[PDB]
């Protein structure tokens, strides 16, 4: 089984949202619902147990309730660091047969936007001497967490050999992403330059590197 | 910070039996129940099973056939096994301390006599009507099952695949004259061509944490992963302060310390 949750909820910064957990009498209706917070890159964190009790270190703005077969996690004074996946849980016919909900991704609206900083690294001398070459475009400190990356060799768009990560949150709650262009040392040295172009909210930042430099 | 620590292979071939163990007695294995929870990429948390001070075991009904959980309070190790794994079993496996126990409860809308405020014989029973209690419908309490995870381990990533382990190659991402940002500069390490996940990165053995971001990995058409770790540092320090990235690839029992030297222009 799996408890039913909305896949996505959106709350505004400083306001309140509720995450719903709908089950049945054999689980949610048994009266001991727990909640869990999962931030990418960290281990899960217990928030609520026994429908309403906060775990050690859980602020007061996190509150849990239940009405029959439906439980609710209400978060007030939303902060950016509340963005995470939230799961409910309940025993079922046994305190050792636990069932979790499908999970809810919380987005906090109204956060301040930020244009990305881009640093393009050329292939290292060490990598070239190992007969490989990787251009590394690092993109950081932007919000919202969505960008598109394009590469050029001299002025020719480059399609093959590009790998780009989906943006993820930094420690300061802004987003970062990375893009890679694999080349041969001969391709690197043959062209006069390479560029990484990052588009974010209708604007584009381009960084260029040349083999004739450091 | 005291933790629960999972151990086991990071890579297992299809069909083999994933064997894990959790080892920590500071969370008294003699006075705390240990459970196992997993999460596969893009899926929700999934219960596996538990075992308490006694050896009482409870299993996820849908998976109990392939699951076996034992312990050794001697070595203070709870150990889980999962037979006939498939790619659907690639996931993070978490060791946890868990609160389980059956308690007597009343149906929703009912309260125990003593909770209603009645003292005397019949106070331990459940009552539909706390006000006119002497004529209230009454029930003997029923079992209410209580569960919640109390402590979470950091988790062990397990990849089910026929491909072979490969340690990383680490290259410097050195800062240069045109690549600075005034007072600060970005430098990092490229962690190239490893399998399976995960890789972790620290800087100067953990002493440097301000400004550090380790990116998620990319999966290349080669089937190998690469990632980068970056740190923003004072531009005036380049040359005097040594910067060393500490790369850990537990799946291959590899650690790399790479000094990132600044470029001479």
């Amino acid at each position: 089984a799996v408890l039913n949750q909305p896949s996505s909820v959106s709350g505004s910064l400083g306001q309140r949202v509720s995450i719903t957990c709908s089950g049945s009498s054999s689980n949610v209706g048994n009266g001991y619902v727990s909640w869990y917070q999962l931030i990418p890159g960290s281990a899960p964190r217990t928030l609520i147990y026994g429908d309403t009790s906060r775990a050690s270190g859980v602020p007061d703005r996190f509150s849990g309730s239940r009405s029959g077969n439906t439980a609710t996690l209400t978060i007030s004074s939303l902060q950016a660091e509340d963005e995470a996946d939230y799961f409910c849980a309940s025993a079922e016919d046994s305190s050792s047969n636990a069932v979790f909900g499908s999970g809810t991704t919380l987005t906090v609206l109204g956060q301040p936007k930020a244009a990305p900083s881009v640093t393009l690294f050329p292939p290292s001398s060490e990598e070239l001497q190992a007969n490989k070459a990787t251009l590394v475009c690092l993109i950081s400190d932007f919000y919202p967490g969505a960008v598109t990356v394009a590469w050029k060799a001299d002025s020719s768009p480059v399609k093959a050999g590009v790998e780009t990560t989906t943006p993820s949150k930094q420690s300061n709650n802004k987003y970062a992403a990375s893009s890679y262009l694999s080349l041969t040392p001969e391709q690197w040295k043959s062209h006069r330059s390479y560029s990484c172009q990052v588009t974010h909210e209708g604007s584009t930042v381009e960084k260029t590197v040349a083999p004739t430099e450091c | 910070k005291v933790q629960l620590r999972e151990s086991g292979p990071s890579l297992i071939k299809p069909s083999q039996t994933l064997s894990l163990t959790c080892t920590t007695s500071i969370f008294s294995l003699i006075d705390k129940t240990v459970g196992w929870v997993r999460q596969a990429p893009g899926k929700s948390l999934e219960w596996l099973g538990s075992i308490d001070t006694s050896g009482n075991t409870g299993y996820n009904p849908g998976l109990k056939s392939r699951l076996h959980i034992t312990k050794d309070n001697s070595r203070s190790q709870v150990s889980l096994s999962l037979s006939s794994v498939t790619t659907a079993d690639s996931a993070t496996y978490y060791c946890t301390t868990v609160h389980q126990q059956t308690r007597k409860g009343c149906p929703d809308g009912w309260r125990f006599g003593w909770d209603c405020g009645f003292h005397g014989y019949g106070q331990e029973d459940c009552y539909e009507d706390c006000i006119d209690i002497l004529s209230s419908q009454t029930l003997s309490p029923t079992d209410a099952y209580e569960f919640h995870v109390d402590a979470w381990g950091q988790g062990l990533l397990v990849t089910v695949s026929s491909a072979s382990t490969k340690g990383p190659s680490v290259f410097p991402l050195a800062p240069s004259s045109k690549s600075t940002s005034g007072g600060t500069a970005a430098l990092g390490c490229l962690v190239k061509d490893y399998f399976p996940e995960p890789v972790t990165v620290s800087w100067n053995s953990g002493a440097l944490t301000s400004g550090v971001h380790t990116f998620p990995a990319v999966l290349q058409s080669s089937g190998l992963y690469s990632l980068s770790s970056v740190v923003t540092v004072p531009s005036s320090s380049l040359g005097t302060q040594t910067y060393i990235c500490n790369v850990n690839h537990k799946p291959s029992n590899t650690k790399v310390d790479k000094k990132v030297e600044p470029k001479s222009c």
